[PDB]
RNA sequence: CAGAAUAAGCACCGGCUAACUCUGUGCCAGCAGCCGCGGUAAUACAGAGGGUGCGAGCGUUAAUCGGAUUUACUGGGCGUAAAGCGUGCGUAGGCGGCUUAUUAAGUCGGAUGUGAAAUCCCCGAGCUUAACUUGGGAAUUGCAUUCGAUACUGGUGAGCUAG
RNA sequence: UAGUUGGUGGGGUAAAGGCCUACCAAGGCGACGAUCUGUAGCGGGUCUGAGAGGAUGAUCCGCCACACUGGGACUGAGACAC
């Protein structure tokens, strides 16, 4: 089915993740229908943690995705921070 | 809104089919003149209405046959 | 056979100042009267006359020479039958870095490359004068 | 050209062919000696110089120089052949590299020691 | 890696004092040998160069005095290539823009490479930080300041005692008490000294 | 003024018994602001040579009008089969070009120019093409005159 | 906490090309990317001294582009240097005199859609710095649809006489 | 080039279609390079270059094809299935 989920990027030690819409059977890091946000572990400074779009989110979960579980975790993140 | 493609008839022999030559001008990607060319579409004519040496136009369609794909609209110009 | 009449007239106008002549003239046409127009208001030749007989009309420009040399020291024909060459309003070409004139014939008339920019059109670039 | 003719054929671009095709686009080759011997340069130049025939593994017969004031080379040898022309020898457009696989440095030797592969003396 | 080496062979060759000796004799008469080139085949300052030559001892010149080895240079060159402005300009103020060079500017070392030895041991601090790299451009703004340990030292002392005879530049300004100095803005060009060419080198690097 | 030795060269005529040899030299003078001459010098010996040269190339001077330190226009010349190309270039950039060229645009003043040369490379054709460009460059100021519009008029 | 204590090689010095001398050896040994050097005063061969350029690296070989305006669209040539078919006639093709009306194919302008992400460039952020990672922008110089302009080229109708 | 090009009746497929078949007609492609022959996975990109251009497809991403060689189907929403 459809999912939103964490696509894997930056470095070794200090990954950082693309919060994607994407077919389930795509692998982790290849194609991807719609990117809507950006999930950093390790911000420090002005490094701005988490950013996820909200009408796309409710868009897309409205069309019958699926979120993972890491990502309905940061929505509620983003839900308290907003 | 079907793509249209003028052009003038060509051949008339077949059944139901007509054989238009459609010329287009385009310059040259190195040199830049402007040259001539020239493709030919094979139409489908159920009344065969259009003869050899009238100005047609054509629209896109589904397959009517192995090499057929466009229909006849209207004759532009009589022979 | 004769085939441009526009580079046939740029052709006496160059070898008429180049022998020093006050005057030359040629069978006529309009665009070649556009062109000699065009000209004459940039300030390259003083004067343009044409005159007709029966059916037959004749141009006439009057040369300027300045400091004892021709006023016009280049004159080139860019689009001829052969290779005809257009331009967008962006790549309009410049002569002597804006020192010179291109002559563009475009929807609104024959200009300058300077007034086709600044009408925001482009076209047919005809010559190169300097 | 004219315009017109440059339409109907264009420009001809002649490609190039390689100065060492033993090698087959290859840094080094290996290579078995067929035949030592010393040879007489060409004209100005006189004296003798030290050649021999390789049989490469891509197939192709050759001729390697052999430099250095010292060489131990013999029959049934497996040496490595790299480009180079010795500019005197015709047909000679190879060098064989000291310190391979059977060939062994220049000996008294301390300066250019890595070229012909003589190792640091104390 | 670093140049480790005699300093007055590189200073008679180059034609010029680079100030490597701490000026507490003069160059003059330190080296005494000053306008013959230090070889069995030295000959005056006065022999013919080529064009070549003189581009090639005006990058020497500069890496010189200021301790930068050929690659760095090379990278500062194409990034005040890319940098907006006249790029020779550009260069200079990026080498005056280091960190050991600043603190040798500052007046807390006695010498650049006393400088470098003291940043790689840590003995001075960006801000609040223990920083150990002597190629750090400093910033507008930046406080460089002593640490600790660094204080209540006899070479310290010293370097601070040579300090005070020489001249602080405008551009920083030290508290010598507090062992603490700030950094306005890079030098200027006229600021600069104008032995220097730079347009050698960005030939140099063109060609 | 500025004095550049552009080239020096050894030449021989025949003559019963042996050859006869002597010395030419090639050179370029000019102040900086915008006066250069170049000129021509032989003799049995290159420090006469030179001098001869440095005279010739004194008498042999013209005037050039620049645009700040950088040419009016792009320009093109020719002298035998010798071809040159220079195009002005914004603050900075310096002189790019072959040492001939160089000699010229220095002597004249021009710290900023991109130049090539195409065909024989000849250094007193290459010094007599740069020297007939320079001198055929005009300026906004006589192209307004000549046509008889104003400057601001002509852009 | 201990103490300078555990840590520097490679290439080159005739011209192109920054850096020269002695010894040994002599058209041999040999060096050599090209011009070249070597038959007893070789700064071009081997060692040594001194230097020059790089530096945890330094040299050689192999390969692509550049210099190369030696395939020339930008941007070359054919009297003697390479290059006008022995000379006509003519088919396909290329190009084509003047005026006027109409069309809007070429040409030109505006709008919409599209041109995935990564990569290039610009301004920032996190890495002690830099590499690197990253946020946004620009760019993607194109393609398609549609609405407009009519000087030039082409299509159509009509007229003309200098070819 | 003789199912070859087109038409009609029928068959067949999830679906248009000579995709298959009986008949009818003689068509269809080609100097704007058909047919034959040599070589090759293609693009975003990468290297070089003032630009035009030239060379190239490791590592990252999209598409395609293949799984000891060749011919087949079965099951299943989906394979002619490393």
């Amino acid at each position: 089915m459809v999912v939103i989920r964490l696509a894997r990027g930056g470095a070794k030690k200090r990954p950082f993740y693309q919060i994607v819409v994407t077919d389930s059977r795509n692998a982790r890091d290849g194609r991807f229908i719609e990117r809507i946000g950006f999930f950093n572990p390790t911000a420090q400074g002005q490094a701005e943690k988490l950013r996820l779009d909200a009408d796309r989110f409710a868009h897309w979960v409205s069309q019958g995705a699926q979120p993972s579980e890491r990502v309905a975790s940061l929505a509620a993140q983003a839900k308290k921070a907003t | 809104t079907v793509r249209t493609l003028t052009g003038k008839v060509v051949s008339d022999k077949m059944d139901k089919s007509i054989v238009v030559l459609i010329e287009r001008r385009v310059q040259h990607p190195l040199y830049g003149k402007s040259i001539r060319r020239s493709t030919k579409l094979h139409a489908h004519d159920e009344n065969n209405v259009a003869k050899i040496g009238d100005v047609v136009t054509i629209k896109e369609s589904r397959p009517i046959s192995k090499t057929k794909a466009w229909t006849l609209v209207e004759v532009v110009e009589a022979a | 056979s004769m085939q441009d009449t526009v580079a046939d007239m740029l052709t006496r106008v160059r070898n008429a100042q180049m022998a020093k002549k006050q005057t030359v003239s040629m069978p006529s046409s309009k665009l070649k009267v556009a062109i000699a127009n065009v000209l004459q208001q940039e300030g390259y030749i003083s004067n343009v006359e044409v005159a007709q007989e029966e059916t037959k009309s004749t141009l006439t420009i009057t040369l300027k020479y300045f400091e004892g040399k021709p006023v016009i020291e280049m004159v080139k024909r860019v689009s001829r039958p052969g290779l005809r060459q257009y331009r967008g309003k962006d790549k309009l070409p410049s002569v002597k870095q804006g020192l010179g004139i291109a002559i563009v014939s475009t929807s609104k008339g024959i200009m300058t490359d300077r007034a086709a920019r600044a009408a925001g059109i482009g076209g047919e670039v005809i010559a190169f004068v300097s | 050209a004219t315009t017109n003719q440059l339409i109907r054929k264009g420009r001809t671009t002649l490609v190039e062919k390689s100065k060492v095709p033993a090698l087959k686009a290859c840094p080094q080759r290996r290579g078995v000696c067929t035949r030592v011997y010393t040879t007489t340069p060409k004209k100005p130049n006189s004296a003798m110089r030290k050649v021999c025939r390789v049989r490469l593994t891509s197939g192709f017969e050759v001729s390697s120089y052999i430099g250095g004031e010292g060489h131990n080379l013999q029959e049934h040898s497996v040496v490595l052949i790299r480009g180079g022309r010795v500019k005197d020898l015709p047909g000679v457009r190879y060098h064989t590299v000291r310190g391979s696989l059977d060939c062994a440095g220049v000996k008294d030797r301390n300066q250019s020691r890595s070229k012909y592969g003589a190792k640091r003396p104390k | 890696a670093r140049y480790i080496g005699p300093k007055c062979k590189l200073s008679r060759r180059e034609g010029t004092d680079l100030q490597l000796k701490s000026g507490v004799k003069p160059f003059d008469v330190k080296t005494k040998k000053a306008n013959k080139a230090p070889g069995q085949h030295g000959q005056a300052r006065g022999g013919k160069q080529s064009e070549y030559s003189l581009q090639l001892r005006e990058k020497q010149k500069v890496r010189r005095i200021y301790g930068v080895l050929e690659r760095q240079f090379s990278n500062y060159y194409k990034e005040a290539a890319r940098v907006k402005g006249a790029t020779g300009e550009n260069l200079l103020k990026l080498l005056e823009s280091r960190l050991d060079n600043v603190v040798y500017r500052m007046g807390f070392g006695s010498t650049r490479a006393e400088a470098r030895q003291l940043v790689s041991h840590r003995s001075i601090t960006l801000n609040g930080r223990r920083v150990n790299i002597a190629s750090i451009q400093v910033k507008a703004g930046d406080v460089i300041a002593v640490h600790e340990g660094a204080k209540q030292q006899l070479r310290i002392k010293n370097a601070i005692e040579l300090a005070a005879q020489r001249g602080i530049p405008a551009w920083i300004e030290v508290d010598h008490s507090k062992l603490e100095g700030t950094f306005k803005a890079a030098p200027d060009r006229s600021d600069l000294p104008a032995e220097i060419n730079e347009s050698l080198i960005v030939e140099l690097y063109s060609k | 003024l500025v004095e550049k030795l552009v080239a020096v060269d050894r030449v021989a005529k025949v003559v019963k018994g042996g050859r006869i040899f002597s010395f030419t030299a090639l050179t370029v003078v000019g102040d900086g602001n915008g006066r250069v001459g170049f000129g021509r010098g032989k003799a049995r010996e290159v420090p006469a040579a030179i001098s001869k040269a440095l005279e010739a190339a004194r008498r042999n001077m013209i005037t050039v009008d620049l645009a700040g330190t950088t040419l009016q226009h792009p320009v093109n010349a020719r002298h035998g089969a010798s071809r040159v190309y220079m195009q002005p270039a914004s603050e900075g950039t310096g002189v790019i070009a072959g040492g001939a060229m160089r000699a010229v645009l220095e002597a004249a003043g021009v710290h900023n120019v991109l130049a090539k040369c195409y065909g024989s490379t000849n250094a007193a054709n290459v010094v007599n093409a740069t020297f007939k460009g320079l001198r055929d460059m005009t300026s906004p100021e006589k192209v307004a005159a000549k046509r008889g519009k104003s400057v601001e008029e002509i852009q």
